[PDB]
């Protein structure tokens, strides 16, 4: 299992900037768990989603239950067990920046993840040990569900 | 000169509505109307008649007549 | 002796508007290829969009228009300057035309490509252009 | 028109593009991996030029870096007014700064700079650290996929 | 007194 | 900084010092014409005004 | 993937007026890149026959 | 007086090479790919036109396992003519169909 | 001549250095006047017309 | 073909043969060939009240019937098939999101128009054909190469 962390979510407020786009909602959202801080891009075109949406989110390192990180490409054939079977929303991804920590801290409280799927950003920020595994050039794969 | 057969962005045959469009003229219709009933629908058909000027009936006067 | 020869235009030679606005021929480009409109007809001569922003040419934007206009309804048009104030301008009175007649009111519409034969999302603009050689 | 923020191509039609802009004479080329996963396997446009570099830098060395400006403002599409929220800001997490890391690009559009023969553009750098004829073979092959 | 002149400018709107 | 960065004080300076070697123009290329189009071409381009 | 009969199933072609020299049907449940192929076959190769050498004798026209 | 005709490629043999049509346009390329396509094994497959003023064209078609190509391309080109053929029948048909009941309607 | 081949130009007045740029061969039957890019107009400080 | 006056005359023999149509532009079998996808009028809202005159006069001649259920005119699509995409509906500030319009994905429609050489029916037959012999000789080919 290589969940490299997870959390529920419910929207506070879907775009404060107006409607600039087509195919995109650039989201405002927080957890209530851990005081966590989303900002993400949701195609709604094809995935729906409102303002009072509740659901819960994962952030994986492979889909494999068995948590072995053979990943060459994704072969479009194949089917066994997979963590996708569950939820309703997949993405790709890639990490490239973090910011929030600049000197020898002595208490690195606030720290962010700065993440693009191939084009839709994200921004989620928090604490600096739960965001870890978190390194440059790491690959994760974003995935969602709407939760009553 | 005479006018010519096939219609030029199409290719519809034009090149027999000339007489039966003088034809319709002294019947006094409004332009728009005969080409109507000669029966010619998209508009790049019908610019080769609403806009077709004859020089053979303005140039035969010089025939070396006999 | 006076010889007859014949010309065609070959690649290479000139046209021009009623304009300034001097093309060119560039290629020749089989009709299966060239796109076709909703009611399938096929355009005859491609005209590259970079020029009008500096050229100013706002002639040959009006004048088209004009000539779908014309060729639709079934009467010839004026084109006399200084008759349309800033008032009724020249392409609100000319556009309504299209409208009562039934085409889109900024005298563009819908294209299919002719190659892949898929619709293309962003509509296109057509008209009939005057056209003397050179 | 392609690299902004939303162009989803779905698979069929990306493996026509790549192949159209490629010039061939290759022998095998090589691919990527679907952006988005869920529904059926979408693409954006950002990792379609990607591949055209994969495949254009050769197999020796490595894609590279970058990180500079791009020609239209992040106040070229604006609205009205925020709800006056601070923390997030305007100037980070913008489309307005290419971020090419590792050869795929990851936001923010190709404007006049790059591509255009100024300093500090993309066709300009490739030249200065590959050769002359990769940065050349660029040149075409991009346009080539641009007109396509 | 001075002579007017009609005016033309608004044609003929659509059919 | 957050400093992943694997790289060093000295390396850094040697690769500059490289790119100055390599920046120098190679003997061959005869600078007086390169001057005389250099100066010719804003002879050319006075043309504003 | 590719399946005859799946297909088979959906594929119908409704007439909706035929006189002389006219024709207009839907082909309802095939995919662009043959439909295409169709208008492309039409107007570039159904054979046909035509004139292609004039001999003159004592054109005085 | 060749009308089909591959070049292997350097980098493999077999399951990425590219074949060389003549005499052609975006009909059949544009046909016989989209066909080739729906054929899972299959990884690569795109076409290109090398040249306005020739009439030939370029395919390429690369697997993911060790058969070559020649069994894809060929279970396109089949599955294609069987396709025109249901297509053809249901045609006829439909043309007679029309044809004998135009005919009762104005007798 | 092939396609392997390279050709050379020049334009009248000749100004600099890239008032020569050479650009590889490829046939093309129908044409009757010659190509080039539009971009590389400040190479040659071209016209076209 | 030409017209004369007293004393003129021409004498041709003339010459014909067989051909293609890519060949040249003398042997388009049609007039026009093509397809546009059926147009899918739906509205996201049911529309009522007066706008039956704007929204008939918004679209193609009959399309929307104005329907009186209670002598209230009220708009229902009569055949959504008779229209071209006059898109005058967005002039309307208002009537921009109370309808939709989109195109079916597959439901194209074909029209043929011959000049005469053949009626449409052999046309479209022989299209077809040519279509299945071309694929057969490239088939036969790889066969007879292996």
């Amino acid at each position: 299992a290589g969940i490299l962390f997870e959390d529920i979510f419910d929207v506070k407020d879907i775009d404060p900037e107006g409607k600039k786009f087509d195919r995109v909602s650039r989201l405002h959202c927080e957890s209530e768990s851990f005081k966590m801080d989303l900002i993400l891009d949701v195609n709604i075109q094809i995935y729906p989603v409102d303002l009072g949406d509740k659901f819960r989110l994962v952030i994986a390192s492979t889909l494999y239950e068995d948590g072995t990180l053979d990943d060459g490409e994704y072969n479009p054939t194949d089917d066994r067990p997979s963590r996708a079977d569950q939820f309703e929303y997949v993405m790709y991804g890639k990490v490239y920046r973090i910011e929030g920590d600049e000197t020898s801290t002595e208490a690195a409280t606030r720290l962010s993840a700065y993440v693009s799927y191939g084009g839709l950003l994200m921004r989620l920020q928090g604490d600096a040990n739960n965001l870890h595994g978190f390194e440059v050039d790491s690959r994760v794969y974003l995935l969602m569900k709407k939760l009553a | 000169m005479i006018i010519p057969v096939r219609c030029f962005t199409c290719g519809k045959i034009v090149g027999n509505k000339w007489e039966a469009y003088l034809g319709l003229l002294q019947a006094e219709y409004t332009e728009g109307d005969a080409l109507d009933a000669l029966g010619l629908k998209r508009y790049c058909c019908r610019r080769m008649l609403l806009a077709h000027v004859d020089l053979i009936e303005k140039l035969l006067n010089y025939a070396p007549l006999e | 002796i006076t010889m007859r020869v014949p010309r065609n235009p070959t690649i290479g030679d000139k046209f021009a508007s009623r304009h300034g606005q001097k093309g060119i021929l560039s290629r020749l480009w089989p009709a299966e290829d060239m796109p076709f409109t909703e009611s399938g007809m096929v355009p005859d001569i491609l005209f590259n969009p970079h020029g009008f922003p500096s050229r100013m040419t706002i002639g040959m934007l009006i004048e088209s228009m004009a000539g779908k206009s014309a060729a639709l309804h079934g009467l010839c048009h004026d084109a006399t300057p200084f008759i349309f104030s800033e008032e009724n301008s020249a392409l609100e009175y000319f556009g309504e035309m299209l409208k009562a007649a039934g085409y889109n009111f900024y005298g563009t519409e819908r294209l299919y490509s002719g190659i892949s034969g898929l619709e293309l999302e962003a509509d296109i603009f057509i008209g009939v252009v005057y056209y003397q050689r050179l | 028109s392609m690299t902004t923020r939303g162009c989803f191509f779905t698979r069929e039609h990306y493996m026509e593009l790549v192949y159209r802009g490629l010039t061939d004479k290759v022998g095998r080329v090589k691919l990527l991996s679907p952006s988005i996963l869920k529904p059926f396997p979408l693409w954006t446009g950002k990792q379609v030029v990607s591949t055209l570099l994969i495949n254009i830098i050769p197999e020796d060395h490595i894609p590279l870096n970058l990180s500079g400006k791009a020609k239209i403002t992040g106040k070229a599409w604006v609205k009205e007014t925020p709800r006056s929220v601070p923390g997030f800001n305007p100037d980070s997490m913008c489309e307005s700064q290419v971020i090419i890391r590792e050869g795929e690009l990851l936001c923010g559009v190709l404007d006049k700079a790059h591509y255009g023969s100024s300093a500090y553009g993309l066709v300009h750098c490739c030249y200065e650290i590959y050769g002359g004829e990769t940065s050349g073979k660029v040149l075409t092959c991009l346009a080539r996929l641009f007109t396509a | 007194p001075l002579q007017p002149i009609p005016a033309s400018p608004p044609p003929q709107i659509p059919p | 900084s957050y400093e992943k960065s694997e790289l060093s004080l000295d390396r850094l300076r040697t690769l500059l010092q490289l790119k100055w070697q390599r920046s120098l123009c190679e003997p061959g290329e005869a600078v007086g014409l390169l001057a005389a189009q250099s100066i010719g071409e804003p002879s050319t381009q006075m043309t504003l005004n | 993937a590719w399946d005859q009969d799946r297909f088979e199933k959906n594929f119908r072609v409704d007439v909706v007026h035929m006189d002389e020299n006219s024709l207009e049907f839907d082909m309802v449940g095939i995919d662009a890149a043959i439909a295409n192929a169709f208008r492309r076959i039409l107007l570039a190769e159904v054979p046909t026959m035509a004139v292609e050498k004039v001999l003159v004798y004592n054109n005085t026209s | 007086k060749t009308a089909l005709e591959m070049v292997q490629a350097a980098g493999t043999d077999r399951h990425c090479v590219t074949f060389v049509l003549h005499e052609e346009d975006h009909t059949l390329g544009n046909s016989l790919r989209y066909m080739i396509m729906k054929n899972p094994e299959v990884e690569f497959c795109g076409y290109t036109t090398t040249h306005p003023s020739e009439s030939k064209i370029n395919l390429r078609i690369q697997t993911r396992g060790t058969l070559p190509a020649v069994e894809p391309f060929q279970r396109g080109l089949n599955e294609l003519m069987n396709v025109c053929q249901h297509v053809l029948d249901k045609f006829e048909a439909s043309i007679k169909d029309y044809k004998d009941q135009k005919a009762s309607r104005n007798e | 001549v092939k396609n392997g081949d390279i050709l050379l130009l020049n334009r009248q007045p000749t100004l600099h250095r890239p008032s020569i740029q050479a650009h590889r061969a490829r046939i093309l039957p129908e044409e009757k006047v010659l190509r080039l890019h539009y971009a590389n107009c400040k190479a040659y400080n071209a016209d076209f017309d | 073909i030409a017209q004369l006056r007293p004393g003129q005359e021409i004498d041709l023999l003339m010459h014909c043969v067989k051909g293609i149509g890519k060949d040249h532009a003398k042997f388009s079998p049609v007039a026009t060939a093509s397809y546009r996808l059926l147009p899918d009028i739906t509205l996201l809202e049911p529309v009522e009240g007066e706008a039956a005159e704007e929204l008939s006069r918004c679209f193609s001649p009959g399309v929307i019937e104005v329907q009186e259920v209670q002598g209230k005119k009220v708009a229902r699509v009569a055949n959504p098939r008779l229209d071209t995409f006059s898109r005058e509906i967005f002039r309307n500030e208002k009537l921009k999101k109370v309808v939709r319009l989109a195109r079916v994905r597959d439901h194209y429609i074909f029209s043929v128009e011959s000049t005469g050489v053949l009626p449409p029916d052999v046309l479209v037959s022989e299209a077809i054909k040519v279509l299945m012999g071309k694929c057969r000789r490239f088939l036969d080919e790889l066969d007879a190469v292996q």
